[PDB]
């Protein structure tokens, strides 16, 4: 009673390939009529079974976990569920993003699937909740994930490939098929595309942390994907997998894997720590894999591997009692040869599967095997069965949507628009009596200009179904990709600017280096990552308060710079607004229309409320109002009613005119008040953790918090505001600053974190104010609080810097130790060091046995290297721990260097 | 453009009303209120308007949006069918059970449920069980798929539809609840035939003759079979029934639709306009139409909490049933179809003026209006003049979608031939004539030999190699796997008795050529067909029935073998019938149907030719030592009979040492050598051995129920008498019959020949009939053997063994006299009358009337109370059932018949005087006093003691009893005086009579 989606997907598949072959006859007497109706009845069938949970796609929709995945497996007689989640996880995207990809397929062929609208507002609600598949982890395609088989989930870069394939392909596409106006299309978001491309380049070499290698990553880089378009890159990967996972009988699942082979037992679900070296070289081997590489093959046009891989599978398949062929799933060793094929791989004989002689079928096998004999006779073209042309040639590789560029693939010379909006009519006599030419909006009058929120209650207004319960599109910032574009709502036309020119509470939006360098990685970032039809439209606005005085100069030249032409290498055009508009591309939304102090902490503690009320009446400096205010919320509580209304409304008025005055500690102080935090955290601890890097967050000599997996945003600001209540008062926002500047850094320079595993920002910004003490010498060191973004900025860059010599070589070991530097290479020599230790390392009280490292673990995987670290990080003294590392490395080169 | 505007307008009203519950996903609406729940029916008629609606925009799209409107209403309808094929298609076990027998139990779900499509209810908190749903599910399922919907996908879907055929073909011997989930008239449900189940089922079944559900882009095994014997015996109960809804309903307002838009099955357009002009002139109304008469449902008495009536509804149900508009939207739509316009205006013009408008200012059709409460006692004197006032629900999707798609049609914007592209508009158009063809052929050489000896050519079973012939029983066998599947546990068509229909048509099986020859010369079955006599007559009538109604193409096609039994007693020349029917049949005129003759050579070119697919491949050993030697057929059967019986059912007689002889072996010889004597006298016993049942006995049974008549099996007296009001399946009619007879065994065989000899009279003179009310064939048996004593004058044991040894000719001949109805002269006469109780034809009209003045009629202690005149009504059967319980309690048919011309003549002296008796009349006592006046008068004249004898135990003169009827001297003066006595002596000193 238990029934998979890949396989009935796979025969449906294979069933509409077969009518499709058939179609070319005129008397054909309705054969393809079965088909096409077999595949329309099957399609149905999952769609019915997806729309009958309706729940946990709304519950997956806002929390992501295993509990509210979709299920994957149910009774196929009455289409109910049968198992606990307990047992299974359930939680599997490929198949959701697979069944997208081919019913577009095939509602491009010609065939009709979809009847009503509602059908149309369950694919949008699909696709909004596989746009987030890039975080959360996955179970996998082989359901065991990890190699241990603990009960652990990462991240697999199949699964996001096939998402980025169906993503890209569902994009602008008619679902009604021949007839459709206005209520077929499918809107698309290019910032998920982008971090989904961006996952996919830097997961790609390895499938998992975990996993070096693993069979599975052919279907995502062959013909049910094609999704691989780096040609170098492929060539390595195929490779690679080919060396590595080549048997006699076909191709192995990956190394090291003990999937219902001999020693396995039917007793345990998880396997015990040790156990998988005991299991290699007993793996179980599946030939079908045989009939993906002549799928491959057969269409990058290479008859040799076509007749070398036929010749291999002629022998091992088997017959029926009519001599039907079988393809049978796995094959197995038995007991006799456990240890003789250890000796000698390969040299004994396996027997084959029970589904190999008569009673049990892999249907999805014979499937395959049928489509690949289908196109090797060349009964049809390949262009027949991809209508959606997703594989293409290096030489039609030219004007391309979504994937290339007009200019080739080898080329980036894209030109940006640009347009000069002033805001009021002084400024903009004042920018015109310097020759800057700008226009107020008020002669704008037929275009209308509007901020980013307009955009994204236009979104959450879409999607909402009243039958079945729907929210529609999360309230989420839109990228700059997507406030690129020009929109038309009501018959209006509307644009808007990025979100770096709106007010922000903050305040390293008040220095004007901080936003050219914003405004060029901007700009750069529009450059490399556009490729839609049409120049890209860039809104630019300046504001009377920017100038501030002597401020003036910097805006000058980086606005004679934009009229020059060029902005660092990159090419700049500038015009009216009306001009540009006219004669582009507008996009349309139509679904509306349907639907120093003097004040001291513990001086002032014990005060009574009357004195600090008064105090705060007769006081004028900002930061004995801001500790007044402090101890008053602390006391009292925000609710408490002051002489300039609520307590919340007068932290937020002095805060605002500290911002205006520029005060940073005053700032900072008001920030932490504000209980306040960007909404860019996610992604820079997202693109830490693919990196491979750890963070952890925390203070310098307290208790600190590790993060290994992706987390919610509530409970990482649960628990960082926790620990700043427990040890300081503007740490927080300092953290913030620090870990922007970081992922923004690593963002653009990344070879400039090179050597880095566990970043700490406390450490980090303890050796900031060792480093600025040691500089400031006889005058007193400069407080940190006080410290412009600009000033903060460039001392981060220069401590960051490899260094050199002239400074004391223990302020340079001090550094390192604190960022924890290692050297490259010294996971390995470690490694090979303890293989020629029979004893152990023991540093610092820690102990390493052999034996359950040599047992569990191997050459490059992560889990060693944490351990390695964690034993490591016990060292107190930074410097210490870097004499240690040093040692290490001489001992290992010595060793190596003479095995006697 | 104005018809942009009126389909705009029209696609808002119907999104509006109906399509705002459409429950996608599932795709089922809701069965209107807050009921939560999908009746079939409802769901099947909520699409006409939307299909309409549909058809009208393909035609005069021409744009994309009309288009996407098009395509999206096609969807939505397609969407609703695969929504209610699922439904059924998940319950085949039930499809698969009711294939075999007929129960209530092993029956389909009325009532489906939303999402998930489970069940709500058990088998017994509802009537599970509407013939009419399913078929004109069927009907509109045929008209969408030749319309050009694909709707049917897998091929198992096929299956199930051929499987669901055979569940719903068996619709004219099958009682069902009814269209009102009501049962019969009154409640405490009592499964009852109607007309518009069948009706319904006809059109049904003739709609998927040939029709594939693939569309132009089929394949060999696309279309679904049907037979054509069961349209015939549909039409046939149809046109018996068809003034009458039912046996207990007078009319029902559900004929309309039966003999209007959905589903046309109605010939001879006289009857058409009858019923019209009758459910007019009865159901009409103020401001709309009731079902039928008492009808208690919504009423402001009843106790509506409350089900299972009590026998009480004498007058509190009468003159207030509320009414139904569904029936008056009816008549706009069967005005405008075919001809009709100003009774479309008419009715347009009444129907608006009952209406309410809602939310929205939209047309809303409410279901009924209801007597006020307290305005009663008026409406019991003038009916129709009180106002009503709606309510219960009225969100009546049925109506609205029925009325706006009228108007869609009286606006002119959709044609009536698109509705319906199998055109069934012309079901009143006459057929001429057909002209049959049959061949004749020659078993042996020796008969073409004779028969070329008299100038007749003919061809033997050879020469024609390519063209073979073999019985129908095979034919069946090879229907028998129609439609079977494994995977899904479908056994296919169960076998059946094969009509002559169907043997008729040439067939071709695997490039091969077949004839069949007609079941009734099947020998192995039944002795009826070793008559030659009676071989001419089924000719006969045959032959005129293939000539009446023959709706297939081309020309029939009959093979009749001429076999060794119908020679002479020499074997050297055949029958003088025989002979005389072949030359009959030449020269193109036999019986009622013009005959050509010829070879098969010549009919193969003009001929239908049905081609079939399905079948291509993918001391005991001194007792049998006594009867070895012993002779003569009577102890042969005396002693195989007390084998079979007391040890030898199947058990080896070891007579041959050879050979292995059964019992049953040695029973089958014997007819063999049975067969050439023509003894009818052992023939019968060894059949009954052998427990043969006729075929085909169901149909003349409920051919005989059909005509308003009450069957009976078994002697009397009760209880061994039994009685068959309602139709039985095979296998408990033949238990029945079995447990009736007894152990007389022959009985059983008697039985089913009067009975089958009942059923073939019925048909050719349905006038002989008449004057009679329950069959009794014990009382038939009793009266034929009495009758062949009195004719030989010889004991009871000899007239019944001459009563076995007579032909079935003479049977045919003997029951004909008995049923024309063609001292010792008068008694004779009045023994056959009281025996077969052949009460006059308004007898219980006037019993009635007399009963309206007096207190009762006392007979011999029961009493017949007055109370039931307004309990009852003289059209029941009950009352009449009563009376005949009240005239039956004397066994003496002379009593019975006198107790008959004294109440008569009660009857007509009650006119004269205008007056109210206020007493009870014992008639016994008026008949003693007319003996008395007689005896009296006849001893005044002078005549002597011995013609004025005693009866034994009657106490009445046999000379009455062989006195004339009329006269100066008859019967009827005396009881006329006596009757008139007997008034004077309970009357007020006063007659006071005038006329």
């Amino acid at each position: 009673q238990k029934a998979k989606i890949q396989d009935s997907l796979y025969c449906a598949a294979g069933a509409w390939a077969l009518a499709l072959a058939y179609r070319r006859i005129d008397d054909d007497k309705g054969r393809t009529h079965e088909l096409e109706h077999s595949a329309i009845k099957c399609m149905r069938g999952i769609l019915y079974c997806y729309m009958r949970q309706a729940d946990k796609v709304q519950q997956f929709k806002q929390d992501p976990r295993p509990t509210t995945c979709l299920h994957s497996v149910f009774n196929v007689h009455t289409g109910d569920e049968l198992l606990s989640y307990e047992e299974y996880g359930h939680l599997q995207i490929n198949a959701v993003s697979l069944y997208l990809l081919y019913l577009v397929e095939m509602i491009s062929s010609g065939l009709q699937i979809i009847y009503n609208t509602d059908e149309v507002s369950f694919i949008q609600n699909l696709v909004f909740c596989v746009e987030r598949v890039y975080r959360v982890p996955d179970f996998g395609v082989w359901e065991r994930g990890s190699k241990y088989n603990n009960g652990s989930t990462e991240l697999h870069s199949s699964s996001v490939g096939l998402a980025k394939a169906a993503l890209e392909a569902i994009n602008g596409f008619n679902l009604f098929g021949n007839q459709g106006c206005s209520w077929s299309v499918i809107f698309v978001d290019l910032d998920a595309h982008n971090r989904n491309r961006q996952t996919l380049c830097s997961l790609l070499p390895r499938e998992s942390r975990s996993h070096n290698t693993d069979a599975a990553l052919l279907p995502c880089i062959s013909y049910p994907a094609f999704a691989l378009d780096d040609e170098v890159l492929f060539s390595q990967t195929l490779d690679k997998v080919v060396r590595k996972l080549k048997g006699k009988y076909g191709f192995k699942r990956f190394l090291r894997d003990g999937y219902r082979t001999s020693l396995e037992d039917p007793n345990r679900c998880y396997y015990k720590p040790a156990e998988i070296k005991l299991f290699d070289g007993i793996e179980c081997e599946f030939p079908i894999f045989f009939l993906y590489m002549m799928i491959d093959g057969v269409f990058r046009g290479n008859p040799k591997q076509v007749q070398e891989y036929q010749d291999l599978l002629t022998p091992v398949l088997h017959h029926t009692t009519e001599g039907y062929p079988v393809v049978p799933k796995y094959y197995y060793v038995p007991a006799d040869f456990v240890e003789y094929e250890k000796n000698n791989p390969g040299s004994q004989k396996r027997f084959p599967s029970n589904c190999g002689r008569d009673g049990k079928l892999f249907l999805w096998g014979q499937a395959l095997y049928i489509i690949a004999k289908l196109l090797a006779d060349e009964l049809i073209s390949p262009k027949d069965i991809d209508p959606v042309q997703r594989y293409v040639p290096l030489k039609d590789q030219r004007n391309v949507s979504m994937r290339f560029s007009n200019q080739g693939p080898l080329e980036n010379d894209l030109v940006v628009h640009v347009a000069l909006i002033a805001e009021s009519q002084r400024l903009q006599v004042f920018l015109n009596t310097y020759g800057i030419q700008t226009q107020t909006p008020q002669q704008v009058e037929p275009i209308q200009i509007w901020p980013q929120q307009e955009l994204v209650k236009a979104y959450l207004q879409l999607g909402i179904n009243e039958k079945l319960g729907l929210s529609g599109r999360p309230d989420r910032p839109i990228g700059c990709l997507g406030t690129s574009k020009i929109y038309r709502i009501l018959g209006k036309t509307v644009v808007c600017y990025p979100i770096i020119f709106d007010l922000s509470d903050f305040y390293m939006s008040q220095d004007v280096f901080l936003l050219i360098d914003d405004i060029k990685n901007a700009l750069q970032f529009i450059k490399q990552y556009w490729k839609m039809h049409g120049r890209p439209l860039f809104l630019v606005l300046i504001r009377e308060d920017n100038i501030r005085g002597s401020r003036f100069n910097p805006i000058l030249d980086m606005l004679a710079a934009l009229k020059k032409g060029i902005i660092g290498g990159v090419k700049v055009h500038v015009d009216r607004l009306q001009t540009l508009i006219s004669g582009a591309v507008v996009e349309q939304l139509d679904f509306l229309r349907i639907s120093q102090p003097d004040v001291n902490i513990s001086e002032w503690k014990d005060k009574p409320t009357h004195e600090i009320l008064q105090k705060l009446n007769d006081c004028s400096c900002l930061a004995s109002q801001a500790i007044l205010l402090g101890i008053l919320l602390k006391r009292e509580g925000p609710n408490f009613i002051t002489k300039e209304g609520t307590v919340s409304d007068h932290i937020e008025r002095v805060y605002r005119r500290a911002g205006s005055q520029k005060l940073w500690l005053a700032v900072r102080y008001g920030a932490a008040f504000t209980q306040k935090f960007s909404s860019s955290i996610a992604p820079h601890i997202t693109t830490f953790l693919v990196h491979g890097k750890q963070v952890t967050l925390g203070a310098f000599g307290h208790e600190e918090e590790v993060i290994s997996n992706p987390l919610s945003p509530r409970v990482i600001q649960n628990i960082i505001y926790y620990k700043c209540n427990t040890h300081d008062e503007r740490e927080a926002v300092i953290q913030q600053e620090l870990v922007i500047h970081i992922g923004w850094i690593i963002s653009n320079n990344p070879e400039l974190f090179s050597g880095m595993l566990k970043i700490r920002i406390g450490w980090i910004i303890h050796a900031m104010e060792y480093e600025l003490q040691i500089r400031g010498g006889d005058k007193p060191a400069l407080d940190l609080y006080q410290l412009s973004p600009s000033e903060v900025k460039q001392l981060l860059l220069d401590i960051l810097q490899p260094q050199q010599n002239g400074r004391c070589w223990l302020n340079r070991r001090q550094i390192d130790g604190s960022l924890n530097r290692t050297p490259t290479g010294f996971y390995d020599r470690v490694w090979q060091i303890l293989e020629r230790t029979p004893n152990g390392i023991i540093v610092a009280g820690k102990h390493l046995p052999q034996q359950p490292t040599l047992s569990d673990m191997t050459m490059y995987e992560m889990n060693f290297s944490l351990l390695v670290e964690d034993t490591l990080g016990n060292i107190d003294q930074p410097q210490y721990r870097q004499i240690v590392v040093e040692l290490l490395m001489v001992v290992s080169i010595v060793l190596e260097r003479n095995p006697e | 453009s104005n018809s942009g505007v009126r389909l705009d307008g029209y696609a808002r009203l119907v999104q509006q009303t109906i399509l705002c519950h459409q429950n996608p996903v599932t795709g089922l609406l809701p069965a209107s209120y807050d009921q939560k729940d999908a009746w079939v029916r409802d769901n099947v008629y909520s699409i006409l308007a939307v299909w309409g609606l549909g058809l009208a925009y393909r035609k005069n799209a021409d744009r994309d949006e009309d288009k996407a409107k098009a395509y999206e209403l096609e969807q939505s309808v397609v969407k609703l069918m695969r929504g209610l094929l699922h439904c059924m298609i998940r319950q085949v076990d039930k499809v698969e059970s009711f294939k075999y027998s007929q129960s209530t139990k092993d029956s389909l779900h009325a009532k489906y449920n939303t999402k998930t499509c489970a069940t709500v209810v058990g088998d017994d908190q509802w009537g599970h069980l509407q013939l009419d749903a399913t078929s004109v599910y069927l009907l509109f399922l045929a008209q969408m798929t030749a319309s050009g919907l694909h709707i049917i996908h897998s091929l198992d879907e096929v299956n199930f539809i051929q499987n669901l055929v055979f569940y719903i073909e068996a619709a004219y011997k099958t009682a069902d609840f009814g269209i009102w989930e009501r049962g019969d008239k009154t409640n405490q449900g009592i499964s009852e035939l109607n007309a518009s189940s069948v009706g319904m089922a006809k059109a049904a079944l003739e709609a998927l003759d040939e029709l594939d559900l693939f569309g132009v882009k089929g394949g060999p095994q696309s279309v679904i079979h049907v037979l054509a014997d069961e349209v015939q015996h549909c039409q046939s109960i149809l046109n018996s029934l068809l003034p009458r809804a039912s046996t207990s309903k007078e009319v029902d307002a559900s004929l309309l639709s039966v003999v209007s838009f959905p589903a046309f099955a109605v010939e001879d357009s006289q009857l058409v306009e009858l019923t019209k002009q009758e459910i007019i002139t009865k159901l009409q109304g103020r401001y709309g139409c009731c079902r039928f008469l008492r009808d208690g449902y919504k009423t402001p008495k009843e106790d509506p909490n409350r089900l299972y009536y009590e026998p009480a509804e004498l007058k509190l149900f009468e003159n207030i049933e509320c009414e139904w508009p569904l029936f008056w939207t009816y008549f706009i739509l069967d005005g405008v179809f075919s001809g009709n316009a100003e009774q479309v205006q008419e009715y347009k013009e009444a129907l608006e003026a009952v209406l309410i408008k809602g939310k929205n200012g939209v047309p809303l059709l409410p279901e009924l209006y209801s007597v006020p409460p307290d305005r009663v006692d008026e409406e019991y004197q003038n009916p129709h003049t009180v106002d009503r006032v709606p309510m219960g629900k009225l969100p009546h999707m049925w109506g609205q979608s029925l009325y706006i798609l009228g108007s869609l049609m009286a606006e002119g914007f959709l044609a009536p031939g698109e509705i319906d592209p199998l055109n069934r508009r012309f079901s009143t158009v006459p057929k001429p004539d057909v002209v049959v063809q049959v061949s004749i052929l020659a078993e042996t050489e020796e008969i073409k030999t004779i028969l070329k000896d008299k100038g007749i050519y003919v061809e033997t079973i050879a020469e024609v190699y390519p063209i073979r012939v073999q019985p129908a029983r095979i034919l069946s066998h090879i229907y028998s796997s129609l439609g079977c599947n494994n995977r899904m546990k479908l056994s296919g068509r169960p076998y059946r008795h094969m009509g002559v229909l169907g043997t008729s048509k040439l067939y071709d099986i695997r490039k091969t050529i077949f004839t069949f020859t007609p079941q009734f010369i099947d020998q192995q079955q039944f002795y009826l067909a070793l008559d030659n006599k009676m071989i001419v007559e089924m000719l006969r009538t045959d032959l005129s029935y293939l000539c009446s109604r023959w709706r297939m193409t081309g020309q029939p096609t009959i093979t009749f073998p001429i076999s060794h039994s119908m020679l002479d007693e020499d074997g050297t020349s055949l029958n003088s019938s025989i002979l005389a029917a072949l030359r009959k049949m030449q020269d193109g005129y036999f019986g009622g149907a013009r005959v050509q003759t010829g070879k098969l050579s010549e009919f193969l070119t003009t001929s239908c030719c049905t081609h079939l697919s399905f079948m291509d491949p993918g001391d005991f050993k001194a007792l049998v030592l006594q009867l070895k030697e012993t002779s003569s057929l009577q102890e042969q059967a005396d002693i195989l009979y007390m084998l079979y019986t007391m040890k030898g059912p199947d058990w080896n007689t070891e007579l041959y040492n050879e050979r292995s002889a059964t019992v049953r072996e040695l029973l089958t010889e014997l007819y063999g050598k049975v067969g050439e004597i023509r003894h009818w006298g052992l023939i019968r016993y060894i059949s009954g051995i052998l427990r043969k049942k006729v075929e085909a006995l169901d149909e003349a049974c409920t051919d005989l129920l059909s005509h308003q008549k009450h069957l009976t099996v078994g002697l009397p007296p009760e209880p061994r008498e039994k009685t068959i009001s309602a139709p039985l399946p095979y296998e408990a009619l033949t238990q029945l019959i079995d447990e009736a007879s007894e152990g007389d065994m022959s009985i059983s065989i008697l039985t089913q020949e009067i009975m089958v000899y009942l059923a073939m009279y019925m048909r050719t003179q349905p006038g002989l009939f008449a004057e009679m009310f329950r069959l009794r064939i014990g009382l038939i048996i009793q009266v034929m053997a009495t009758e062949l004593a009195h004719s030989l004058r010889c004991s009871a044991e000899e007239a019944t063994e001459g009563l076995m040894n007579l032909s079935p000719s003479a049977m045919k001949n003997l029951l004909h006299h008995i049923l024309s109805g063609k001292q010792g002269q008068w008694q004779r006469r009045r023994r056959l009358d009281g025996a077969l109780n052949r009460v006059p034809v308004g007898f219980y009209q006037k019993v009635w009337k007399v009963l309206q003045k007096c207190h009762g009629l006392s007979v011999e202690g029961f009493v017949l109370p007055s109370s039931t005149t307004r309990e009852m009504t003289p059209g029941e059967i009950k009352f009449s059932v009563h009376v005949e319980s009240v005239l039956n309690r004397v066994p003496q048919p002379e009593y019975r018949q006198l107790l008959v011309e004294a109440i008569l003549v009660l009857t007509m002296l009650a006119d004269i005087e205008i007056h109210s008796i206020g007493s009870i009349i014992a008639v016994e006592k008026i008949v003693h006093i007319a003996n008395d006046l007689f005896l009296q008068e006849q001893k005044t004249l002078g005549a002597d003691d011995t013609m004025l004898a005693k009866d034994p135990a009657s106490g009445i003169c046999t000379l009455l009893y062989d006195s004339a009827p009329s006269g100066r001297f008859g019967t009827m003066t005396y009881l006329s005086k006596a009757a008139a006595t007997y008034v004077q002596e309970f009357l007020p000193h006063s007659i006071c009579a005038m006329q």
